[PDB]
């Protein structure tokens, strides 16, 4: 075998990363918004 | 009044009720000394010609000068245009001013000026 590493006399394959070489792009799932929110809850604030 | 993230930031009574026009809330909030409050006022409405520019602004905060027909002034200057004494406002000699004190109190009425 091949894919195992033996660290002895280095012996270690060099593969690159299947999806770098060929990058199958697809988008990114983003329905919902992700929102910040202020610090302490309230941002603006009046007086009463 | 504008750039509205100035209500987080600390403020100045001159860089809110000075370089902009402004809410007398902000001007309560930032005065709470109702009187001076009620006398900045006074210079808000008087200086009514005054809001521009801002040195004018500052000079009818000095209110050495009187705007207009004269509601602003407020210096030391109590005699008349021809050199007789002025009468003391609230008092009746030698006159019952219907125009006097109770009256007009915010004019801030010194005693003869
Ligand atoms: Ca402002
Ligand atoms: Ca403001
Ligand atoms: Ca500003
Ligand atoms: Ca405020
Ligand atoms: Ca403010
Ligand atoms: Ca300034």
């Amino acid at each position: 075998d091949r894919t195992r590493y033996f660290s002895m006399w280095n012996q270690a394959v060099d593969s690159y990363d299947p999806d770098v070489r060929i990058i199958e792009n697809h988008g990114t799932e983003d329905e919902l918004p992700n929102y910040c929110f202020p610090l302490g809850g309230i941002g603006i604030t009046d007086t009463f | 009044a504008n750039t509205f993230l100035e209500e987080v930031r600390k403020g100045n009574l001159e860089r809110e009720c000075v370089e902009e026009t402004c809410s007398y809330e902000e001007a309560f909030e930032a005065l709470e000394s109702s009187t001076a409050t009620d006398v900045f006022w006074a210079k808000y409405t008087a200086c009514e010609t005054a809001r521009t520019p801002r040195d004018k602004l500052a000079a009818c905060l000095e209110g050495n000068c009187a705007e207009g027909l004269g509601t602003n002034y407020r210096g030391h200057v109590n005699i008349t245009r021809s050199g007789i004494e002025c009468q003391l406002w609230r008092s009746r000699y030698p006159h019952k001013p219907e125009i006097n004190s109770t009256t007009h109190p915010g004019a801030d009425l010194q005693e003869n000026f």
